[PDB]
């Protein structure tokens, strides 16, 4: 039901009211942004746009064929025209493809979204490609993850994810291409 | 800001916060404002100190 | 007492949570790209709750190695 329709043209009414005049409107971030998902389109064949992001870079913004994501439930591609998908990734391998290459950056979680007009958007805190990784390192803290035993269960919450992070890293690169 | 020689940036935006926030109140709701950056403190606790947690 | 998620029956935020995950990574990387890492691991800044106008003392974060996978 739609009887309250917020939005940002409709914020600029009740500021021209209590908020005097002498300021200008205050920007919103729809105002920066050039893509929405209802507006149909960006497909125009067997393409798509994905925007790979972590906070602190953009790691892609081309448009690929097929995205491979490692969701909770287990890894899934998409293609072109995929259905509209709210997916929460566990730690795994996000794999691109434009054509025979591939790129496999390996998140730490983090949503990816599948939008209807197309778009996609995979949203990590944190992406290491696999050379920037070195297996030596990985079980030895798994070493040290799944040994240790506090009943205290914020801590095994953070060693269960200790867990099936460093697990999924070990077959990232154990399993290579 | 946290150092205060900006020259207008810390008191714009508190212009714009009592712009914005009672645009936004007028039915009896709660409203807890906070402030990143000590210029802030020394600018928000004066003109909204009833509602700043 | 809440439901959810093994983080979210803890405590646990997804902040928190996703934040666990991502420096765990940050920890096992190459020593070139590890050097990257606790950069933009550290914590520092401070808080302090204003219940009338009057703070309190502080609560300072110093951490340079994340954020607190302890209870909190």
């Amino acid at each position: 039901e739609a009887a309250a329709p917020a939005g940002p043209k409709e914020f600029t009414e009740v500021w021209n009211k209590k908020a005097p005049s002498t300021l200008i409107v205050p920007e919103f971030p729809s105002n920066y942004t050039a893509v929405k998902a209802v507006g149909e389109g960006q497909v125009h064949g067997d393409a798509f746009p994905v925007n790979f992001y972590t906070p602190h870079s953009i790691l892609s913004q081309a448009q690929k064929d097929t995205v491979v994501l490692p969701g909770v439930d287990g890894y899934f591609g998409v293609k072109a025209s995929h259905v509209p998908t709210i997916a929460q990734l566990k730690p795994g391998v996000v794999e691109l493809h434009s054509g025979a290459e591939s790129e496999k950056f390996f998140v730490s979680g983090g949503f990816a979204f599948v939008h209807p007009n197309g778009v996609t958007d995979i949203c990590v805190l944190e992406a290491a490609t696999l050379d920037q990784v070195d297996p030596a390192a990985v079980k030895s803290a798994l070493a040290a993850a799944s040994a240790a035993q506090p009943t205290d269960e914020f801590e095994q919450a953070a060693n269960r994810a200790a867990i099936e992070l460093y697990s999924a890293l070990e077959s990232a690169v154990e399993a290579k291409a | 800001s946290d150092k205060g020689l900006c020259g207008g940036l810390n008191s714009n935006i508190t212009k714009y916060t009592r712009a914005t926030l009672a645009t936004t109140e007028s039915e009896g709701k709660d409203v807890v404002v906070v402030s990143i950056g000590d210029k802030g403190r020394s600018q928000l606790t004066r003109i909204e100190s009833q509602r700043y947690q | 007492a809440p439901s959810g998620p093994f983080y979210r029956v803890a405590g646990m935020s997804y902040l928190r949570y996703s934040n666990i995950c991502a420096d765990l990574l940050r920890n096992v990387l190459k020593e070139p790209f590890k050097a990257k890492a606790q950069a933009r691991q550290a914590i520092h800044f401070r808080q302090a709750p204003y219940v009338d106008g009057k703070a309190g003392a502080s609560k300072v974060y110093e951490l340079e190695n994340g954020i607190p996978k302890t209870a909190n």
